[PDB]
């Protein structure tokens, strides 16, 4: 039933192709610059070096390469997936190991304080610490499973100061320096080398022969 | 050791923790530890209070699976390229590389691999626009040693790829069904000691590394301000052209004689009515 | 075309041998770019030939294009909240806020903001490339050049066929100089590396229709099995399985 | 070969002069190969 | 730039892979 309305549209204009040809003749008569650069091998090196210089000019330099490894860890043997019993045993041994060391920095002081607090938990507290919520019961220290409360009394001055700090410019590495690049390549090469040391149906046939092998 | 922190289910929250471990081979960076507690022939390193968000936490949770999947992808691509199973050395090298890249989720590395995806073909071809792609690498500061390592590898790889274009000679090959004069020219791997036969395998390696970075950091506010500013800048340029040349001329487009008398009108966001008419005629034919 | 050979005709019934060579250009010409005038499509659809007897549908399309011209861009809530703090970078942030009169929405013109106009834009690009082909053929009727392209989604592949001297002698240079002095001024851009002039004219003609070949991410290579194979694989697969 | 050796020497010596000085007067390091 | 590129190409091409008790220490460390 509906009928498409009138609207306006547009009327043609005289466009002469030969006019474009004349314009192109005038344009090509002069000299123009190609917009792409020939790859050479020397040209890429020169571009990298020039941009290195520009980058160093643009940003303030820094001498402290910031952290990248978000979880630092180490293994020497095979790893068995952690269970709750192994977790309890390992936490006991870890607190025993921590109590031997002497802290040097506020983070280390907090580390020692928390290990001490863990080692000073009562048997009912430890039972509820590793117990499921179904059997979990409120205690004096273990408020929720797998956690414990820690008031300011146990922490020392350094740990308290670091906690106070926690509770509360743009600069790049000198990419053009030989020392920075060499130190970076050596560090990441060492990490990668330590990451490869060996540790002390019908589809299944091809899988076991090629991929699994 | 898990310090108290805001709940991770509230958006924008962080969980603050600290690790103590026995110093030994593995993911150890000595210079970025808080301190190393010496003992009786054993050194215990303690990290600094490190806070991570939910996205980074979930990315770290599946680092092993992501690294294994990327390694198996590289395995398939290597067999497709060469035709034989790689030796255990290359396999272990690429697994270490993929694991380290999956561990360290940072925006600079994601951008670096994204640009390298288009940098490799730009230096494989004869001419290209590689200077702009190189300049794209130096937009954000290099903060850590991993970024400097990856930059160094990229620079060496790109120079090596561009050097192959000095030995280009004309041969005879059969494409489709015709024997034609092609122009031929190594292709070093990015994460091993092998050499590839086709550079497409190099591009695939780089792409696999690019996709090891989670899309969560692909939508950071730093990457949203960019698109906002891009649209606003182009709108302002359009306004400038509008006020310099008049609204009707910009919206409707100039004629041929205006272009021939000005020659500065040939620009983006300005179109020639005669050219559009002629192109319509050529397609109508 | 490359297999055969080309012979040019000098005035005194003479032939000069020439070697035909190709070089291909890959570009994402029809990829949406933020700086673009959507109004350029109105005259295009006013003049494009369709089998329809009337102009009701064509004029309706033109009216839709007219209405989509001006768009009200809106600043996202996160950016608005964030911008209330850390205004140290005053220059560009101040310009950006000046773009918004009321601080919530501004006016955007020309740019159609990533709207789905893929086929329209690709057809426009094909039209402009055919226009360049016609213009170049008109420019050098004597020369036996070559140009063929084929779009695929947001990609392209422009193949330029050009002529190079075979004897490395000055006969080609002499002919070019004679043509130049005879009045044909445009032959100045043909004696050495004519494919560069072919591509420059092509890119300029595209620019006349607001299309801009990106100075990055476009690669130009001669006949090469690897370049062609990677282009065809990129055409075949859109997403990496990884 | 001579030019390449000289370029490597220049880079290494410039880097050593820039770095080792700051790693010298602190009190009584890293040297690239 | 051209000299360093040429020499780096040569160096990388040269690195490409191709398919008694003192003896115990030697075979363990140096030979390995």
């Amino acid at each position: 039933p509906y009928y498409i309305p009138d609207y306006k549209g547009m009327e043609p204009i005289g466009a002469n192709i030969e006019d474009l040809v004349d314009y192109s003749k005038d344009w090509l008569s002069r000299a123009r610059n190609f917009s792409f650069f020939e790859v050479k091998g020397t040209a890429v090196f020169e571009c990298f070096n020039s941009n290195e210089a520009n980058h160093c000019q643009r940003y303030p330099m820094s001498r402290k390469p910031r952290n990248f490894l978000l979880i630092q860890c180490s293994l020497i043997t095979s790893y068995k997936p952690a269970t709750t019993l192994s977790d309890q045993i390992d936490s006991r041994r870890a607190c025993s190991y921590i109590l031997n060391l002497i802290p040097d920095t506020p983070a280390s002081y907090l580390i020692h304080d928390m290990a001490y607090r863990y080692i000073n938990l009562t048997r009912e507290d430890m039972i509820n610490y590793y117990a499921p919520r179904i059997q979990f019961k409120q205690t004096q220290n273990v408020r929720e499973p797998g956690t414990f409360k820690l008031t300011s009394s146990m922490l020392r001055a350094e740990s308290k100061a670091m906690l106070d700090l926690l509770n509360n410019q743009i600069e790049s590495l000198n990419i053009a320096s030989h020392i920075v690049q060499s130190e970076s390549v050596s560090l990441i090469t060492k990490i990668l080398s330590d990451l490869e040391l060996n540790i002390t149906t019908v589809l299944d046939k091809f899988f076991q022969n090629e991929t699994q092998k | 050791f898990i310090l108290p922190s805001k709940s991770l289910e509230v958006a924008g929250s962080f969980i603050r923790f600290i690790t103590v471990f026995r110093i030994g081979p593995g993911l150890v960076d000595k210079d970025n530890l808080d301190t190393i507690l010496i003992d009786g022939d054993s050194q215990w390193g303690v990290s600094k209070v490190m806070s991570i968000d939910l996205n980074r936490l979930l990315a770290l949770n599946i680092a092993f699976e992501k690294a294994l999947i990327a390694t198996a992808t590289w395995f398939q691509y290597y067999t497709e390229d060469q035709g034989q199973f790689p030796l255990q050395y290359a396999i272990r090298s690429v697994f270490a590389n993929h694991f380290l890249l999956a561990i360290c989720q940072k925006m600079k590395l994601c951008a670096i691999f994204d640009n390298l995806r288009y940098l490799i073909p730009a230096v494989t071809s004869l001419y290209s626009g590689f200077p702009s792609l190189i300049e794209k690498l130096f937009e954000r500061p290099f903060k850590s040693s991993l970024e400097v390592y990856i930059y160094y590898n990229i620079k060496s790889l790109l120079v090596a790829l561009a050097q192959n274009n000095k030995a280009r000679f004309y041969s005879k090959v059969k494409l489709l069904g015709l024997t034609v004069d092609q122009s031929t020219v190594v292709y070093p791997s990015f994460m091993s000691r092998i050499v590839y036969k086709h550079y497409r395998s190099l591009i695939s390696e780089v792409t696999t590394c690019f996709f090891l970075f989670e899309k969560g950091l692909h939508g950071n506010m730093n990457e949203e301000a960019k698109i906002h500013l891009e649209t606003v800048e182009w709108a302002l340029k359009f306004r400038e052209k509008e006020e310099k040349y008049g609204e009707s001329l910009v919206e409707n487009g100039y004629m041929m004689w205006e272009l021939r008398a000005n020659a500065e009108l040939a620009e983006q966001q300005l179109y020639c009515q005669d050219a559009i008419e002629l192109a319509a005629i050529e397609l109508n034919k | 075309w490359a297999s055969g050979e080309s012979f040019i005709e000098l005035s005194n019934h003479k032939f000069i041998r020439m070697k035909r060579k190709l070089m291909y250009v890959s570009a994402d010409a029809t990829k949406w770019s933020p700086g673009d005038n959507s109004a350029k499509f109105r005259r295009f659809t006013s003049m494009l030939h369709n089998g329809l007897p009337n102009n009701k549908l064509k004029n309706c399309v033109i009216d839709a294009l007219k209405q989509v011209y001006k768009t009200d861009f809106f600043m996202s809530r996160k950016l608005r909240n964030y911008i209330d703090s850390m205004e140290s970078l005053d220059p560009h942030i101040k310009q950006f806020l000046d773009f918004f009169p009321d601080g919530h929405h501004g006016e955007v013109k020309g740019n159609w903001l990533q709207g789905n106009l893929n086929k329209c834009s690709s057809l426009f690009g094909v039209a402009m490339s055919l226009l360049f082909k016609q213009v170049w053929t008109n420019l050098f009727p004597e020369l036996d050049c070559f140009f063929e392209f084929a779009h695929h989604s947001d990609d392209a592949l422009f193949i330029y066929g050009y002529l190079e001297p075979v004897d490395d002698g000055t006969d080609w240079f002499l002919f070019v100089s004679q043509q130049i002095q005879a009045g044909h001024l445009h032959w100045f851009s043909v004696n050495t590396e004519m494919w560069k002039s072919m591509f420059n004219l092509h890119e300029h003609i595209l620019l006349l229709g607001s299309i801009k070949i990106s100075p990055k991410k476009t690669t130009v290579s001669p006949t090469n099995a690897e370049f062609l194979s990677t282009f065809f694989e990129g055409c075949a697969v859109s997403i990496p399985f990884v | 070969l001579e030019v390449y050796i000289y370029y490597n020497i220049k880079s290494l010596l410039v880097a050593l002069a820039q770095n080792n000085k700051a790693r010298f007067y602190s009190k009584v390091g890293v040297y690239p190969s």
